[PDB]
RNA sequence: CGUCGCGACCCUCGCACUUGGUCGCUUGAUGUUUCUCUUCCCGUUCG
């Protein structure tokens, strides 16, 4: 339904996911898939103890995402 | 005092009321549903996070007395995946935009 | 099958048991397909010793408070909600109405 | 479709639950909370749904270094399949 | 407890508001204050509003046997009673279902239809060889539904006249029929057997 | 070779032990049936929990989720 | 998974146990199992910590967490 | 006017974003100018109807005399009372977390009119007397301080660390 | 009227305020 | 570990639809990982 289209509204846009395992990923949505699979490029990564490091690309499994946070002006998107 | 809502209220009906929404880590999300999906997906719009750090879970304890500080995050726009969702309750009905107000 | 029983429930007390072990009392309105329960007039409450057990109970602990529901301070952590909607992956057991007369339902 | 569900509680292994609902007699089925129920069939599902008569719920409790049973007599209950381990034929 | 009075001086405030009315007995529902208590509430919650029935319905959605004694008070006093038809049917007093409805349709009548099946269908099935010629020699040698029907008939079409002489007779209406009749085959014959049986010798 | 079904129905009336991924639980007993799902059914069971025997249990079922692996017994 | 993108290329999956295999990808499935040449167990910056694994790797689909590239 | 069960329930709610810049999220319930006289047998029970939760309480331009008895509310982190009659402030009878306090232009006249502003919460970070006679009085602002020195703000001027340091140490 | 009563039918079918509280609140 | 801030030096003159750099916190508070308590003035609540 809407909220999985809503992932691909925000492609080109900086998401920030969070993971089961806490970790956090920011950065440019390049790919998205039905599942909640997401591809992420030029990256800050965080361990979830809050530790910073940065990636050039990442895949992320959709299982595994907690929530995924979009820009504001999607709220505006003709899904809704 | 608090908000009532019909019985007959299906989660269909709550879209643009402001759910608090119950997640399996123990964390509660609260924002005007915007959208939701077979699976429990949701959309929360301007969706704020709260939890209960470990110095205040001990004051859950026996002895409205307790007052537990909450830690929150402003999120923004959330999808939240629906297998993380315990529960949802509602919180608030859809105000009128503080525009309303303006009277000329 | 016997999701096709639960929805014969609708308006009628029931306790259900979550997997982590908070009891929702309440008056049972719907059961979605894949049992989602919707209950109004609810009360949840933790049992007891669970509450002394923060290494297993803590999250279940927090949920419960952060229901905004827990505005009062009895012991075993009572909160009153008047419309919870509960996903079905996470209930354990249902304990329903003992005037229930199984057979007609079932049948 | 449906004929291969009669099938599988009639010759499966689901034939045990089915023959202790039939034959009335109770099963101590076992939790994946620890917590033991011995209990009637009154019916059941693929999942392991079931519907139980005079549930009788059994497990310990932890008082500093010693445990206490408790208990609870529950007359009808629903059962949601996936929470559990086992079912056993009470002799 | 105090808040009673909070929601007493807002009626002193503005005693038409029937919000204000509404969300002090929302308040005593949610309390649970007595069955007799919540009566005095909607009574004066009528009684303010004596001019509307209105509020009198929404009394009744909460006193629902008192709930058909006010009823059939509300009655006395058109819609509601049209609400009423389906509760008044099961009564299966003829004259207290129906006066009532009568009444509402001479005020307005939607039980024109329903009380008819109380006639044909209701009503009239319960109501309802050498033996013969024994029982004829015997006799040589020495009405509810039979009202309903002639108020089905009253303001019937020309196409259900056929049928409402036909209940009539199932009615044992003879002489109903007989006065009728004086104004197809089976009624003429129907006609006949009023005469036969009521005596009418001469004219038969 | 031989496919997981194949292989454990031919293990039916041959002792099996069905050791669970939860709580060092191992059931032994006699594989009476199973499911397409996998599900078991045991007779004569004994459990073991690490190895030390809770006592011979009878009819057992037991959940397709449950097992980590069913080994047979020779 | 539209993975072609990091096919034949190193990369470095966080999976279930967070336990880490770095390697060269050289398939992948609906489920998103995923076949690394080359593997390597990673747990540390030490090479004598991290353990070569076998000539070919499958990992099963639902242990990966993340995929990231090398 | 005074407050009764319609002029609680029917008060515009509506999300504000004041404390958050972005997003509107504190429900800023409106009661200015009403002329609402209060009363103990009409006020505290009519209250029980103010919405929950609920963030901002607007009572600016109101008749009341002291500060309403919001104790048992969680929730108002800002209660406003510009241009009211309040001669006593009674720390009791502030929500259990308010954060911002505005008693500007109101009637309190004495320190000792002050004194229970020691009972308010610890939780107070902003307090606002302007337009009291209080604050044309010598070391007014250095009274208020050691009465609760955890304030951030008083008077929208800041608490430096010298005030504060001074404040305790009485 | 639903027509008139006759006793041959009537056999058969019989056989099927604000002041009311408001000066209490001006005292109490 | 991080994070809210606080307060000083360094950026900009103003009517729109993320002010920037840097230092102390010797606590201004706060969240989170890993390792191994007596006593005296006193504020405020409870039955």
């Amino acid at each position: 339904g809407i909220p999985v289209k809503l992932l691909n509204e925000a492609q080109g846009h900086i998401v920030s996911l969070e993971l089961t395992t806490g970790a956090t990923y920011r950065g440019k949505l390049v790919e998205s898939e039905d599942s909640m699979n997401v591809q992420l490029r030029d990256v800050i990564a965080t361990e979830p103890q809050g530790a910073v490091t940065h990636m050039d690309q990442i895949f992320v499994r959709g299982s595994q995402i907690k929530f995924i946070v979009v820009p504001d002006l999607l709220k505006n998107a003709p899904l809704f | 005092s608090k908000i009532q809502v019909a019985h007959s209220s299906r989660l269909a009906n709550l879209i643009d009321y402001k759910l608090r929404v119950l997640t399996q880590d123990g964390r509660v999300y609260i924002g005007q549903l915007m959208a939701f999906d077979k699976h429990m997906n949701l959309v929360l719009n301007e969706c704020i996070e709260e939890r209960v750090p470990k110095t205040q879970l001990d004051k859950l304890r026996p002895r409205t007395t307790l007052n537990i500080k909450v830690e929150k995050r402003v999120l923004g726009l959330t999808i939240l995946r629906g297998e993380q969702i315990l529960s949802t309750v509602v919180e608030d009905k859809p105000l009128l935009s503080k525009k309303e107000r303006l009277v000329r | 099958k016997l999701v096709n029983f639960l929805k014969k429930l609708r308006n009628e007390q029931v306790t259900i048991e979550l997997k982590n072990g908070t009891t929702v009392w309440g008056t049972l309105q719907s059961v979605s397909p894949q049992m989602n329960a919707i209950l109004t007039d609810v009360k949840l409450t933790l049992p007891q010793p669970r509450l002394n057990k923060l290494n297993s109970n803590g999250i279940a602990m927090a949920s419960l408070y952060l229901t905004g529901g827990q505005q009062p301070t009895a012991s075993d952590n009572i909160a009153s909600l008047q419309y919870i909607n509960i996903r079905g992956n996470t209930i354990r057991q249902i304990i329903l109405p003992d005037s229930l007369n199984l057979d007609s339902l079932l049948v | 479709l449906e004929e291969l569900e009669e099938f599988e509680f009639k010759h499966g292994p689901m034939s045990l639950i089915n023959d202790a609902m039939v034959t009335r007699t109770p099963v101590i089925i076992s939790l994946r909370n620890n917590h033991k129920i011995i209990a009637r069939v009154k019916a059941f599902d693929r999942h392991c749904n079931m519907v139980l008569e005079n549930v009788k719920e059994l497990w310990t409790e932890k008082k500093g270094k010693n445990v206490i049973n408790r208990e609870r007599f529950i007359s009808k209950l629903f059962l949601r399949g996936d929470s559990v381990i086992v079912v056993l034929k009470t002799p | 407890n105090d808040e009673d009075v909070a929601f007493e001086y807002e009626i002193q405030k503005t005693p038409q508001n029937i919000l204000t009315w509404k969300r002090y007995i929302e308040y005593w529902k949610e309390e649970g204050r007595t069955d007799k208590q919540i009566r005095w509430l909607y009574e004066r919650f009528c009684s303010q509003f004596v001019t509307d029935t209105s509020i009198w319905e929404d009394y009744i959605r909460w006193e629902s046997s008192r709930i058909f004694w006010l009823f059939q008070r509300c009655l006395k006093s058109d819609r509601i009673c049209l609400s009423y038809l389906e509760l008044a049917i099961e009564q299966y007093d003829l004259a207290m279902i129906r006066h009532a409805l009568a009444s509402s349709l001479m005020k307005m009548r939607k039980v024109w239809d329903p009380v008819i099946k109380f006639v044909e269908e209701k009503v009239l099935p319960l109501t309802q060889e050498a033996e013969l010629i024994n029982v004829l020699l015997v006799k040589g040698f020495t009405i509810w539904s039979s009202h309903i029907l002639e108020r089905y008939l009253k303001v019937a079409p020309q196409q259900k006249r056929n049928e409402s002489l036909a209940t009539l007779a199932l009615t044992r209406d003879n002489i109903t029929i007989k006065s009728v009749y004086e104004k197809p085959f089976e009624l003429n014959f129907n006609y006949l057997a009023s005469l036969e049986k009521l005596g009418l010798d001469n004219q038969y | 070779p031989v496919n997981p079904k194949p292989f454990l129905k031919g293990l039916v009336n041959h002792r099996v032990g069905v050791k669970l991924k939860f709580n060092s639980t191992e059931y032994r007993g006699t594989l009476v049936s199973t499911d397409n799902y996998f599900n078991l059914q045991l007779n004569e069971a004994e459990e073991f929990v690490a190895g030390v025997s809770h006592g011979t249990l009878g009819e057992i079922f037991i959940r397709c989720n449950n097992v980590l692996y069913i080994r047979e017994l020779p | 998974p539209e993975l072609k993108k990091y096919m034949d290329k190193k990369i470095l999956l966080n999976i279930n146990g967070s336990r880490k295999v770095a390697g060269i990808l050289r398939g992948y499935d609906i489920f998103l199992n995923v076949v690394l040449d080359d593997a390597m167990e990673i747990n540390g910056e030490d090479p004598a910590n991290n353990h070569q694994l076998g000539l070919q790797t499958v990992i099963r689909g639902n242990s990966i967490i993340s995929l990231e590239a090398l | 006017m005074k407050f009764t069960p319609s002029i609680v329930i029917d008060a515009p709610q509506y999300y504000v974003d004041h404390f958050n810049g972005k997003y509107n999220v504190d429900k800023c319930v409106i009661l200015r100018d009403l002329q609402l006289e209060t009363d103990s047998e009409s006020m505290p029970s009519s209250l029980k109807h103010l919405t929950k939760p609920t963030h901002i309480l607007d009572l600016t331009n109101n008749d009341l005399i002291m500060i309403p008895d919001l104790s048992r509310r969680d929730d108002i982190h800002t209660l406003l009372l510009g241009r009211n009659n309040i001669v006593e402030v009674d720390g009791r009878l502030l929500p259990m977390n308010v954060q911002n306090l505005t008693l500007s232009n109101n009637s309190i006249r004495r320190f000792e009119d002050l004194q229970r502003l020691r009972r308010a919460p610890r939780t107070l970070k902003n307090l606002t007397l302007i337009g009291n006679q209080v604050c044309h009085l010598a070391n007014y602002r250095e009274h208020v301080l050691r009465l609760v020195p955890h304030l951030e703000t008083l008077d929208f001027q800041n608490v430096t660390a010298e005030e504060r340091k001074s404040a305790m140490s009485f | 009227y639903h027509g008139k009563v006759t006793a041959a039918l009537t056999e058969f079918e019989a056989n099927w305020t604000l002041a009311d509280m408001e000066h209490w609140l001006v005292q109490r």
